[PDB]
């Protein structure tokens, strides 16, 4: 009986089927349901992080919980067969991966640590791409030369220092890249 | 609320 | 469906 009371849940890049089978699960559930970023949202559920409400969120707010789209209808299901819940309301299950939708590069960068990139990149969601093509989102770069770096230059692709990518992990949310410049 | 980011426009 | 352009992976890697 109203296990989300006092939740206030926005959605950001999220498309409109999904987004009405969460307003509906999440109204039923006891939350309010708010399409603009209101100053009492609590959780942002996240379909991607080039977004205003994301990037607001990642700078701003990081009380504000950033999940995955599965939350609210897994936990909806939970409640609804008259399973148990506690009091985590499987938050912590359904947090949204840090590099969710980052498809990240390297360049100019020496191993074992380019390797140990890769591996992070891959632990916190994101996609690995030893080649750079127009869809990377970033490329980490050692140096600011070489073709990669060219390329991501004349392609409009971010180009950051590897302290973008551990403070995203340690942020728990993808940070901007004019803050990680080489 | 106060609104701190606008509803993404359709 | 067209061609797509790639820049490939560094072949020649070092050890920091």
């Amino acid at each position: 009986s109203k296990p989300l009371k006092g939740f206030v849940i926005c959605c950001t890049s999220i498309d409109l089927k999904q987004r009405t089978e969460i307003s509906t699960k999440a109204t039923k559930l006891g939350a309010a349901y708010r399409s603009d970023f209101t100053k009492d949202v609590t959780h942002l559920i996240a379909g991607d992080f080039d977004t205003p409400k994301y990037k607001f969120a990642a700078k701003s707010r990081p009380d504000i919980k950033i999940m995955s789209s599965e939350w609210i209808p897994v936990l909806y299901e939970s409640w609804v067969q008259g399973e148990d819940l506690d009091d985590g309301l499987l938050v912590d299950k359904h947090l949204l991966p840090t590099l969710f939708k980052c498809r990240v590069c390297l360049t100019n960068i020496g191993q074992p640590e380019r390797s140990r990139i890769e591996n992070y990149v891959l632990k916190h969601g994101g996609t690995f791409c030893p080649d750079l093509t127009r869809d990377v989102t970033h490329l980490i770069a050692g140096t600011s030369s070489g073709r990669k770096y060219e390329y991501a230059l004349k392609w409009k692709i971010n180009v950051v220092c590897v302290e973008w990518l551990w403070q995203s992990i340690q942020r728990n949310a993808v940070l901007e890249p004019q803050y990680f410049q080489l | 609320g106060e609104v701190l980011v606008p509803e993404t426009v359709a």
